[PDB]
Protein backbone atom coordinates (compact mmCIF):
# COMPACT_ATOMS: atom_id res chain seq x y z
CA UNK A 1 0.00 0.00 0.00
CA UNK A 2 1.39 3.14 -0.17
CA UNK A 3 2.44 5.83 2.43
CA UNK A 4 2.12 9.29 3.09
CA UNK A 5 5.13 10.44 5.72
CA UNK A 6 5.95 13.96 6.25
CA UNK A 7 9.12 15.43 8.23
CA UNK A 8 10.63 19.23 8.92
CA UNK A 9 7.98 20.17 11.57
CA UNK A 10 8.99 21.79 15.09
CA UNK A 11 9.63 24.99 16.12
CA UNK A 12 10.78 28.04 14.00
CA UNK A 13 11.33 31.68 14.76
CA UNK A 14 9.00 34.57 12.96
CA UNK A 15 10.12 35.68 10.31
CA UNK A 16 12.26 32.62 9.57
CA UNK A 17 12.21 29.91 6.99
CA UNK A 18 11.22 26.10 6.94
CA UNK A 19 10.76 22.89 4.39
CA UNK A 20 8.42 19.87 5.20
CA UNK A 21 9.12 16.70 3.83
CA UNK A 22 6.58 14.35 2.29
CA UNK A 23 8.14 11.05 1.87
CA UNK A 24 5.79 8.94 -0.54
CA UNK A 25 6.57 4.87 0.51
CA UNK A 26 6.12 2.31 -1.80
CA UNK A 27 3.15 2.94 -4.74
CA UNK A 28 0.17 1.48 -6.19
CA UNK A 29 -1.18 1.89 -9.89
CA UNK A 30 -1.11 5.91 -10.15
CA UNK A 31 1.10 7.06 -12.43
CA UNK A 32 -1.19 10.14 -12.37
CA UNK A 33 -1.71 11.93 -9.45
CA UNK A 34 -1.33 15.24 -7.01
CA UNK A 35 0.24 16.20 -3.90
CA UNK A 36 -1.88 18.68 -1.90
CA UNK A 37 -0.52 20.58 0.80
CA UNK A 38 -2.86 21.08 3.17
CA UNK A 39 -3.18 22.78 7.11
CA UNK A 40 -5.04 23.43 9.67
CA UNK A 41 -4.72 26.62 12.22
CA UNK A 42 -5.90 26.04 15.58
CA UNK A 43 -9.11 25.46 15.64
CA UNK A 44 -9.71 26.72 12.49
CA UNK A 45 -10.70 25.46 8.98
CA UNK A 46 -9.52 23.47 6.87
CA UNK A 47 -6.63 25.88 4.14
CA UNK A 48 -5.22 24.05 1.00
CA UNK A 49 -1.92 25.49 0.26
CA UNK A 50 -0.99 24.45 -3.34
CA UNK A 51 -0.83 21.09 -4.92
CA UNK A 52 1.95 19.54 -7.04
CA UNK A 53 1.29 16.92 -9.94
CA UNK A 54 3.02 14.12 -10.40
CA UNK A 55 3.99 14.05 -14.98
CA UNK A 56 7.20 15.96 -16.07
CA UNK A 57 5.66 19.23 -16.82
CA UNK A 58 5.61 19.22 -12.57
CA UNK A 59 3.11 21.57 -12.37
CA UNK A 60 2.80 23.53 -9.64
CA UNK A 61 -0.45 25.52 -8.10
CA UNK A 62 -0.79 27.52 -5.14
CA UNK A 63 -3.09 28.92 -3.20
CA UNK A 64 -4.15 33.61 -3.53
CA UNK A 65 -2.59 33.59 -0.06
CA UNK A 66 0.28 30.98 -0.15
CA UNK A 67 1.66 32.76 -3.92
CA UNK A 68 5.17 34.20 -3.48
CA UNK A 69 5.85 32.59 0.18
CA UNK A 70 5.15 29.39 -0.45
CA UNK A 71 6.98 26.92 -2.77
CA UNK A 72 6.75 23.17 -4.00
CA UNK A 73 9.35 21.56 -5.08
CA UNK A 74 9.95 18.16 -6.03
CA UNK A 75 12.97 15.37 -5.55
CA UNK A 76 12.53 12.45 -7.49
CA UNK A 77 16.02 11.26 -6.43
CA UNK A 78 14.28 10.22 -2.79
CA UNK A 79 10.63 10.11 -4.32
CA UNK A 80 10.38 13.39 -1.72
CA UNK A 81 7.68 16.49 -2.02
CA UNK A 82 8.92 19.46 -0.25
CA UNK A 83 7.22 22.55 0.67
CA UNK A 84 9.09 25.67 1.61
CA UNK A 85 7.85 28.08 3.92
CA UNK A 86 9.12 31.67 4.26
CA UNK A 87 8.95 34.98 5.38
CA UNK A 88 6.97 32.75 8.20
CA UNK A 89 4.66 34.79 10.95
CA UNK A 90 2.55 33.74 14.25
CA UNK A 91 -0.68 32.90 11.91
CA UNK A 92 1.10 30.55 10.13
CA UNK A 93 1.27 28.16 13.15
CA UNK A 94 -1.00 24.90 12.08
CA UNK A 95 -0.49 21.29 11.53
CA UNK A 96 0.27 20.54 7.78
CA UNK A 97 -0.63 17.44 5.84
CA UNK A 98 0.03 16.08 2.31
CA UNK A 99 -2.29 14.30 0.59
CA UNK A 100 -2.44 12.20 -2.97
CA UNK A 101 -5.44 12.46 -5.18
CA UNK A 102 -5.15 10.16 -8.34
CA UNK A 103 -6.70 10.53 -11.86
CA UNK A 104 -8.91 8.02 -11.48
CA UNK A 105 -10.64 9.47 -8.24
CA UNK A 106 -10.88 12.73 -10.04
CA UNK A 107 -8.04 14.47 -7.76
CA UNK A 108 -9.88 13.72 -4.90
CA UNK A 109 -7.19 13.16 -1.40
CA UNK A 110 -7.81 9.45 -0.72
CA UNK A 111 -4.55 9.32 1.15
CA UNK A 112 -3.70 11.46 3.65
CA UNK A 113 -0.70 12.00 5.89
CA UNK A 114 -0.53 12.15 9.88
CA UNK A 115 -0.03 15.81 10.03
CA UNK A 116 3.11 17.87 11.29
CA UNK A 117 3.00 20.74 13.72
CA UNK A 118 4.85 23.93 13.12
CA UNK A 119 5.26 26.16 15.86
CA UNK A 120 6.34 29.58 14.69
CA UNK A 121 7.09 31.60 18.31
CA UNK A 122 10.80 33.30 19.66
CA UNK A 123 10.04 30.40 22.59
CA UNK A 124 12.51 27.34 23.36
CA UNK A 125 11.14 24.05 24.02
CA UNK A 126 10.22 23.13 27.57
CA UNK A 127 9.98 19.72 28.71
CA UNK A 128 6.31 19.45 31.59
CA UNK A 129 6.45 18.54 35.24
CA UNK A 130 4.58 16.01 35.95
CA UNK A 131 2.38 16.12 39.03
CA UNK A 132 -0.62 13.43 40.57
CA UNK A 133 -4.04 14.46 41.15
CA UNK A 134 -4.56 12.12 44.17
CA UNK A 135 -8.00 10.89 45.08
CA UNK A 136 -9.00 11.93 48.45
CA UNK A 137 -9.70 8.90 50.48
CA UNK A 138 -13.32 10.73 50.48
CA UNK A 139 -13.47 11.69 46.89
CA UNK A 140 -15.30 8.40 45.83
CA UNK A 141 -18.21 9.51 45.01
CA UNK A 142 -20.14 6.86 46.06
CA UNK A 143 -18.38 3.85 44.24
CA UNK A 144 -16.28 5.46 41.90
CA UNK A 145 -13.11 7.13 42.26
CA UNK A 146 -11.57 9.94 40.06
CA UNK A 147 -7.67 10.06 39.81
CA UNK A 148 -5.22 11.67 37.07
CA UNK A 149 -2.25 13.02 36.26
CA UNK A 150 -1.27 16.93 35.23
CA UNK A 151 0.82 17.90 33.01
CA UNK A 152 2.09 20.79 33.63
CA UNK A 153 4.41 23.98 31.72
CA UNK A 154 5.45 22.42 28.73
CA UNK A 155 6.23 23.74 24.61
CA UNK A 156 5.44 22.94 22.23
CA UNK A 157 2.54 20.63 21.34
CA UNK A 158 1.90 17.84 21.38
CA UNK A 159 2.01 15.53 24.59
CA UNK A 160 1.02 11.84 24.82
CA UNK A 161 -0.54 11.07 27.87
CA UNK A 162 -1.50 7.14 28.30
CA UNK A 163 -2.66 5.32 31.23
CA UNK A 164 -0.77 1.86 32.10
CA UNK A 165 1.09 1.51 29.41
CA UNK A 166 -1.77 1.54 27.33
CA UNK A 167 -4.15 -0.95 28.92
CA UNK A 168 -6.10 1.29 30.58
CA UNK A 169 -8.59 3.43 28.17
CA UNK A 170 -12.01 3.19 29.88
CA UNK A 171 -13.03 6.32 31.58
CA UNK A 172 -9.88 7.80 30.73
CA UNK A 173 -10.39 11.56 29.76
CA UNK A 174 -7.44 13.78 28.49
CA UNK A 175 -8.42 17.22 28.32
CA UNK A 176 -6.95 19.64 25.41
CA UNK A 177 -4.14 21.87 26.61
CA UNK A 178 -4.80 25.29 27.62
CA UNK A 179 -2.33 28.05 27.05
CA UNK A 180 -1.43 29.77 30.38
CA UNK A 181 -0.18 33.10 31.26
CA UNK A 182 3.31 32.33 30.71
CA UNK A 183 2.84 31.34 27.23
CA UNK A 184 4.17 27.75 28.91
CA UNK A 185 0.99 24.48 28.04
CA UNK A 186 -0.79 22.90 30.68
CA UNK A 187 -3.34 19.69 30.51
CA UNK A 188 -5.14 17.04 32.88
CA UNK A 189 -5.90 13.63 31.82
CA UNK A 190 -8.31 12.42 34.59
CA UNK A 191 -9.57 8.71 34.75
CA UNK A 192 -12.77 7.22 36.55
CA UNK A 193 -12.12 4.18 38.94
CA UNK A 194 -14.09 1.29 41.20
CA UNK A 195 -13.28 3.04 44.53
CA UNK A 196 -12.53 -0.92 45.11
CA UNK A 197 -9.78 -0.89 42.88
CA UNK A 198 -7.16 1.65 44.88
CA UNK A 199 -5.52 -1.38 46.74
CA UNK A 200 -6.12 -3.56 44.04
CA UNK A 201 -4.65 -1.74 40.87
CA UNK A 202 -1.81 0.43 40.48
CA UNK A 203 -2.27 3.46 38.24
CA UNK A 204 0.61 4.96 36.54
CA UNK A 205 0.20 7.76 33.74
CA UNK A 206 2.36 7.56 31.26
CA UNK A 207 3.86 10.96 29.77
CA UNK A 208 5.52 11.36 26.26
CA UNK A 209 6.55 14.98 25.39
CA UNK A 210 8.54 14.08 22.17
CA UNK A 211 9.87 18.17 21.69
CA UNK A 212 12.01 17.49 24.52
CA UNK A 213 12.11 14.13 25.06
CA UNK A 214 11.05 14.00 28.20
CA UNK A 215 9.09 10.73 29.05
CA UNK A 216 7.75 10.39 32.35
CA UNK A 217 5.86 7.59 34.96
CA UNK A 218 4.01 9.12 37.40
CA UNK A 219 2.65 6.34 39.98
CA UNK A 220 -0.50 7.92 41.27
CA UNK A 221 -1.75 6.53 44.84
CA UNK A 222 -4.12 7.26 46.89
CA UNK A 223 -2.42 10.19 49.56
CA UNK A 224 -2.22 8.40 53.25
CA UNK A 225 -4.62 9.92 56.04
CA UNK B 1 2.04 28.13 -21.42
CA UNK B 2 -0.82 25.81 -21.46
CA UNK B 3 0.15 24.42 -25.08
CA UNK B 4 -2.49 24.41 -27.59
CA UNK B 5 -4.58 20.76 -28.34
CA UNK B 6 -4.13 18.85 -31.48
CA UNK B 7 -7.50 18.37 -33.24
CA UNK B 8 -8.30 15.60 -36.01
CA UNK B 9 -11.10 13.46 -36.83
CA UNK B 10 -11.70 9.74 -37.85
CA UNK B 11 -11.29 8.48 -40.31
CA UNK B 12 -11.28 11.64 -42.30
CA UNK B 13 -11.69 14.94 -42.32
CA UNK B 14 -13.97 14.50 -45.57
CA UNK B 15 -16.88 12.22 -44.87
CA UNK B 16 -20.19 11.12 -47.29
CA UNK B 17 -23.72 11.51 -46.01
CA UNK B 18 -24.83 9.07 -43.72
CA UNK B 19 -21.87 7.50 -42.03
CA UNK B 20 -19.92 7.74 -38.87
CA UNK B 21 -16.91 10.42 -38.40
CA UNK B 22 -15.58 10.42 -34.57
CA UNK B 23 -13.60 14.18 -33.88
CA UNK B 24 -10.43 13.47 -31.84
CA UNK B 25 -9.54 16.73 -29.36
CA UNK B 26 -5.73 15.99 -27.55
CA UNK B 27 -4.95 17.80 -24.73
CA UNK B 28 -3.02 17.73 -21.13
CA UNK B 29 -3.27 14.72 -18.58
CA UNK B 30 -4.91 17.69 -16.50
CA UNK B 31 -7.19 18.94 -18.44
CA UNK B 32 -10.79 18.98 -16.53
CA UNK B 33 -12.99 19.14 -19.60
CA UNK B 34 -12.82 19.42 -23.81
CA UNK B 35 -15.08 21.93 -25.73
CA UNK B 36 -15.54 22.34 -29.46
CA UNK B 37 -16.41 25.26 -31.31
CA UNK B 38 -17.69 25.75 -34.36
CA UNK B 39 -17.71 28.68 -36.44
CA UNK B 40 -21.09 30.83 -36.97
CA UNK B 41 -22.57 28.58 -34.44
CA UNK B 42 -22.90 29.74 -30.82
CA UNK B 43 -20.53 28.55 -28.50
CA UNK B 44 -19.80 25.94 -27.49
CA UNK B 45 -20.87 23.69 -30.21
CA UNK B 46 -20.67 20.65 -27.69
CA UNK B 47 -18.75 19.91 -24.39
CA UNK B 48 -17.32 16.78 -23.49
CA UNK B 49 -15.44 15.27 -20.02
CA UNK B 50 -11.76 13.73 -20.44
CA UNK B 51 -11.22 9.84 -20.89
CA UNK B 52 -8.54 8.41 -18.95
CA UNK B 53 -6.22 9.54 -18.53
CA UNK B 54 -7.33 12.93 -19.07
CA UNK B 55 -5.07 13.61 -22.57
CA UNK B 56 -7.50 13.57 -24.95
CA UNK B 57 -11.30 13.33 -25.83
CA UNK B 58 -13.86 11.82 -28.14
CA UNK B 59 -16.83 13.66 -30.32
CA UNK B 60 -18.17 11.28 -32.01
CA UNK B 61 -20.75 11.98 -34.99
CA UNK B 62 -22.93 8.68 -35.58
CA UNK B 63 -24.74 9.53 -38.84
CA UNK B 64 -22.75 12.77 -40.68
CA UNK B 65 -25.55 15.20 -42.00
CA UNK B 66 -25.08 18.78 -43.94
CA UNK B 67 -25.60 20.26 -39.78
CA UNK B 68 -22.12 19.11 -38.52
CA UNK B 69 -20.41 20.53 -41.59
CA UNK B 70 -17.75 23.28 -41.40
CA UNK B 71 -15.00 24.46 -39.32
CA UNK B 72 -14.70 23.13 -35.60
CA UNK B 73 -11.66 24.41 -32.89
CA UNK B 74 -11.25 22.48 -29.86
CA UNK B 75 -10.41 23.72 -26.35
CA UNK B 76 -9.59 22.33 -23.15
CA UNK B 77 -9.43 23.44 -20.04
CA UNK B 78 -6.61 23.62 -17.29
CA UNK B 79 -6.70 23.92 -13.73
CA UNK B 80 -5.89 28.05 -14.59
CA UNK B 81 -8.42 28.30 -17.53
CA UNK B 82 -9.11 27.48 -21.22
CA UNK B 83 -6.63 27.29 -23.65
CA UNK B 84 -5.26 28.68 -26.82
CA UNK B 85 -7.78 27.07 -29.66
CA UNK B 86 -6.73 24.04 -31.74
CA UNK B 87 -5.32 24.47 -35.36
CA UNK B 88 -9.14 24.46 -37.02
CA UNK B 89 -10.48 21.49 -38.58
CA UNK B 90 -12.92 21.44 -41.17
CA UNK B 91 -15.21 18.94 -42.33
CA UNK B 92 -16.59 18.83 -45.33
CA UNK B 93 -19.44 16.39 -46.44
CA UNK B 94 -20.13 14.62 -49.81
CA UNK C 1 -11.87 33.20 -7.73
CA UNK C 2 -14.09 30.37 -6.58
CA UNK C 3 -15.40 30.62 -3.04
CA UNK C 4 -17.34 26.92 -1.88
CA UNK C 5 -19.92 27.68 0.44
CA UNK C 6 -20.88 25.34 3.41
CA UNK C 7 -24.19 25.69 5.22
CA UNK C 8 -24.86 25.21 7.94
CA UNK C 9 -21.61 26.01 10.20
CA UNK C 10 -22.82 24.30 13.58
CA UNK C 11 -25.81 21.96 14.19
CA UNK C 12 -27.17 19.68 16.29
CA UNK C 13 -28.92 16.47 15.28
CA UNK C 14 -29.72 13.63 17.46
CA UNK C 15 -28.66 9.71 16.98
CA UNK C 16 -30.85 7.86 14.26
CA UNK C 17 -31.67 11.31 12.46
CA UNK C 18 -31.27 12.15 8.98
CA UNK C 19 -28.79 15.18 8.53
CA UNK C 20 -28.07 16.83 5.64
CA UNK C 21 -25.30 19.23 4.91
CA UNK C 22 -25.33 21.87 1.50
CA UNK C 23 -22.30 22.42 -0.38
CA UNK C 24 -22.71 26.46 -2.60
CA UNK C 25 -20.38 26.81 -5.44
CA UNK C 26 -19.66 30.74 -6.63
CA UNK C 27 -19.85 28.83 -10.73
CA UNK C 28 -21.15 25.86 -11.63
CA UNK C 29 -18.63 23.11 -11.53
CA UNK C 30 -18.24 19.35 -12.96
CA UNK C 31 -19.74 17.31 -10.29
CA UNK C 32 -16.67 14.84 -10.99
CA UNK C 33 -14.39 17.39 -9.20
CA UNK C 34 -16.77 18.04 -5.86
CA UNK C 35 -15.65 15.42 -2.92
CA UNK C 36 -16.80 14.94 0.30
CA UNK C 37 -14.21 15.12 3.63
CA UNK C 38 -14.78 14.37 7.81
CA UNK C 39 -12.40 15.29 10.41
CA UNK C 40 -12.59 13.87 14.01
CA UNK C 41 -10.93 16.33 16.17
CA UNK C 42 -7.12 16.35 16.17
CA UNK C 43 -6.75 13.46 13.24
CA UNK C 44 -6.38 13.61 9.93
CA UNK C 45 -9.20 14.28 7.02
CA UNK C 46 -10.68 11.42 5.24
CA UNK C 47 -12.31 10.88 2.14
CA UNK C 48 -16.21 10.21 2.39
CA UNK C 49 -17.36 11.16 -1.42
CA UNK C 50 -15.99 11.71 -5.02
CA UNK C 51 -17.55 12.89 -7.51
CA UNK C 52 -20.10 13.92 -5.71
CA UNK C 53 -21.79 10.87 -5.02
CA UNK C 54 -19.39 8.07 -5.05
CA UNK C 55 -18.51 6.20 -1.76
CA UNK C 56 -15.17 5.75 -1.32
CA UNK C 57 -13.58 2.56 0.26
CA UNK C 58 -14.19 1.76 3.92
CA UNK C 59 -16.84 4.49 4.39
CA UNK C 60 -20.20 3.76 5.81
CA UNK C 61 -23.21 3.13 3.71
CA UNK C 62 -25.40 5.42 5.74
CA UNK C 63 -23.17 8.21 3.85
CA UNK C 64 -24.28 9.91 0.71
CA UNK C 65 -23.71 12.49 -1.76
CA UNK C 66 -25.97 14.27 -4.21
CA UNK C 67 -25.76 17.30 -6.58
CA UNK C 68 -24.75 19.26 -9.79
CA UNK C 69 -23.86 22.12 -11.20
CA UNK C 70 -24.06 25.00 -7.96
CA UNK C 71 -25.62 23.12 -5.04
CA UNK C 72 -24.35 20.05 -3.85
CA UNK C 73 -25.59 18.06 -0.61
CA UNK C 74 -23.94 15.49 1.93
CA UNK C 75 -26.69 13.66 3.91
CA UNK C 76 -25.97 11.13 7.04
CA UNK C 77 -29.46 9.01 6.90
CA UNK C 78 -28.78 7.01 10.15
CA UNK C 79 -27.02 9.29 12.33
CA UNK C 80 -24.50 7.96 14.80
CA UNK C 81 -22.67 8.97 18.09
CA UNK C 82 -19.31 8.78 16.35
CA UNK C 83 -20.22 10.85 13.58
CA UNK C 84 -19.31 13.96 15.31
CA UNK C 85 -16.99 15.63 13.23
CA UNK C 86 -16.26 18.97 10.95
CA UNK C 87 -17.53 18.13 7.03
CA UNK C 88 -15.62 19.76 4.70
CA UNK C 89 -16.50 19.76 0.29
CA UNK C 90 -13.95 20.46 -1.61
CA UNK C 91 -13.29 21.02 -5.58
CA UNK C 92 -10.55 19.94 -7.84
CA UNK C 93 -12.32 22.03 -10.69
CA UNK C 94 -10.81 25.54 -10.59
CA UNK C 95 -7.40 26.39 -9.11
CA UNK C 96 -5.22 29.38 -9.88
CA UNK C 97 -6.75 32.79 -8.49
CA UNK C 98 -8.15 30.74 -5.69
CA UNK C 99 -8.19 31.19 -2.20
CA UNK C 100 -9.56 28.06 -0.95
CA UNK C 101 -10.87 24.53 -2.61
CA UNK C 102 -12.10 23.68 0.57
CA UNK C 103 -15.34 25.18 2.17
CA UNK C 104 -15.50 26.61 5.80
CA UNK C 105 -16.35 23.35 7.03
CA UNK C 106 -20.04 22.13 8.97
CA UNK C 107 -19.14 21.00 12.75
CA UNK C 108 -21.98 18.16 13.31
CA UNK C 109 -22.60 18.13 17.17
CA UNK C 110 -24.57 14.89 18.58
CA UNK C 111 -28.14 16.10 20.18
CA UNK C 112 -28.23 13.90 23.29
CA UNK C 113 -30.50 13.77 26.68
CA UNK C 114 -29.60 15.55 29.86
CA UNK C 115 -26.92 14.12 32.14
CA UNK C 116 -25.76 15.29 35.59
CA UNK C 117 -21.83 15.78 35.76
CA UNK C 118 -20.09 14.14 38.52
CA UNK C 119 -17.84 16.35 40.09
CA UNK C 120 -14.79 15.72 41.76
CA UNK C 121 -11.56 17.90 43.62
CA UNK C 122 -8.37 17.29 43.72
CA UNK C 123 -5.72 19.12 46.30
CA UNK C 124 -1.93 20.08 45.04
CA UNK C 125 0.83 17.57 45.62
CA UNK C 126 3.33 18.06 48.25
CA UNK C 127 5.49 17.95 45.07
CA UNK C 128 4.18 20.90 43.37
CA UNK C 129 4.36 23.14 46.46
CA UNK C 130 7.65 22.47 46.42
CA UNK C 131 8.06 24.75 43.20
CA UNK C 132 6.22 27.38 44.77
CA UNK C 133 2.83 27.08 43.15
CA UNK C 134 -0.67 25.23 43.76
CA UNK C 135 -2.91 23.68 40.90
CA UNK C 136 -6.34 22.84 42.17
CA UNK C 137 -8.27 20.70 39.77
CA UNK C 138 -12.05 20.44 39.72
CA UNK C 139 -13.87 17.46 37.30
CA UNK C 140 -16.79 17.46 35.99
CA UNK C 141 -17.14 14.15 34.49
CA UNK C 142 -19.70 12.67 31.56
CA UNK C 143 -22.27 15.84 31.24
CA UNK C 144 -24.63 17.20 28.38
CA UNK C 145 -25.18 20.09 27.49
CA UNK C 146 -21.88 21.62 27.44
CA UNK C 147 -23.13 24.45 29.35
CA UNK C 148 -21.60 24.84 32.76
CA UNK C 149 -21.31 26.96 35.60
CA UNK C 150 -17.90 26.52 37.56
CA UNK C 151 -17.15 29.31 40.41
CA UNK C 152 -14.24 29.13 42.63
CA UNK C 153 -14.13 29.58 46.51
CA UNK C 154 -11.51 30.06 48.88
CA UNK C 155 -12.51 30.55 52.38
CA UNK C 156 -15.95 31.61 51.13
CA UNK C 157 -13.89 33.96 48.79
CA UNK C 158 -14.96 34.17 45.22
CA UNK C 159 -12.06 33.91 42.84
CA UNK C 160 -11.70 35.31 39.38
CA UNK C 161 -8.86 35.75 36.90
CA UNK C 162 -7.05 32.78 38.37
CA UNK C 163 -8.87 29.56 36.91
CA UNK C 164 -8.40 27.69 33.27
CA UNK C 165 -10.85 25.71 31.91
CA UNK C 166 -10.55 22.83 29.41
CA UNK C 167 -13.78 20.77 27.84
CA UNK C 168 -13.56 17.52 25.72
CA UNK C 169 -14.88 16.76 22.65
CA UNK C 170 -18.13 15.20 22.75
CA UNK C 171 -17.74 11.26 23.23
CA UNK C 172 -17.90 9.32 20.51
CA UNK C 173 -20.44 6.66 22.07
CA UNK C 174 -22.16 8.71 24.84
CA UNK C 175 -22.15 12.31 23.50
CA UNK C 176 -20.63 13.65 26.97
CA UNK C 177 -18.40 16.18 27.68
CA UNK C 178 -16.09 16.67 30.53
CA UNK C 179 -15.00 19.57 32.09
CA UNK C 180 -11.77 20.77 33.97
CA UNK C 181 -11.18 24.34 35.90
CA UNK C 182 -7.67 24.57 37.31
CA UNK C 183 -7.08 27.04 39.90
CA UNK C 184 -3.23 28.70 40.29
CA UNK C 185 -2.14 29.95 42.92
CA UNK C 186 0.75 30.69 44.83
CA UNK C 187 2.16 28.49 47.55
CA UNK C 188 1.96 31.50 49.96
CA UNK C 189 -1.69 32.26 48.91
CA UNK C 190 -2.51 28.21 49.38
CA UNK C 191 -1.11 27.87 52.86
CA UNK C 192 -2.77 31.11 53.65
CA UNK C 193 -5.97 29.24 53.69
CA UNK C 194 -7.68 25.92 54.69
CA UNK C 195 -11.23 25.14 52.84
CA UNK C 196 -11.36 25.74 48.78
CA UNK C 197 -14.54 24.88 47.02
CA UNK C 198 -16.06 24.21 43.69
CA UNK C 199 -19.15 25.18 43.22
CA UNK C 200 -20.36 23.43 40.34
CA UNK C 201 -24.26 25.18 38.31
CA UNK C 202 -25.79 22.59 35.91
CA UNK C 203 -29.01 22.06 33.91
CA UNK C 204 -29.61 18.46 35.48
CA UNK C 205 -28.50 19.16 38.62
CA UNK C 206 -31.85 20.07 40.85
CA UNK C 207 -29.22 22.74 43.08
CA UNK C 208 -25.69 23.48 42.71
CA UNK C 209 -22.89 20.95 43.83
CA UNK C 210 -19.82 22.16 45.93
CA UNK C 211 -17.00 20.03 46.23
CA UNK C 212 -14.56 21.26 49.00
CA UNK C 213 -11.74 20.18 50.53
CA UNK C 214 -9.68 21.11 53.98
CA UNK C 215 -6.23 21.92 53.57
CA UNK C 216 -3.80 19.47 54.73
CA UNK C 217 -6.29 17.37 56.39
CA UNK C 218 -8.69 14.97 55.57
Amino acid sequence: EVQLLESGGGLVQPGGSLRLSCAASGIDFSNHYYMYWVRQAPGKGLEWIGSIFSGDSASTYYADSAKGRFTISRDNSKNTLYLQMNSLRAEDTAVYYCARGMSTNDWASDLWGQGTLVTVSSASTKGPSVFPLAPSSKSTSGGTAALGCLVKDYFPEPVTVSWNSGALTSGVHTFPAVLQSSGLYSLSSVVTVPSSSLGTQTYICNVNHKPSNTKVDKKVEPKSC
Amino acid sequence: PLPKPTLWAEPGSVISWGNSVTIWCQGTLEAREYRLDKEESPAPWDRQNPLEPKNKARFSIPSMTEDYAGRYRCYYRSPVGWSQPSDPLELVMT
Amino acid sequence: DIQMTQSPSSLSASVGDRVTITCQASESINSIYLAWYQQKPGKAPKLLIYRASTLASGVPSRFSGSGSGTDFTLTISSLQPEDFATYYCQQSYDWGDVENTFGGGTKVEIKRTVAAPSVFIFPPSDEQLKSGTASVVCLLNNFYPREAKVQWKVDNALQSGNSQESVTEQDSKDSTYSLSSTLTLSKADYEKHKVYACEVTHQGLSSPVTKSFNRGEC
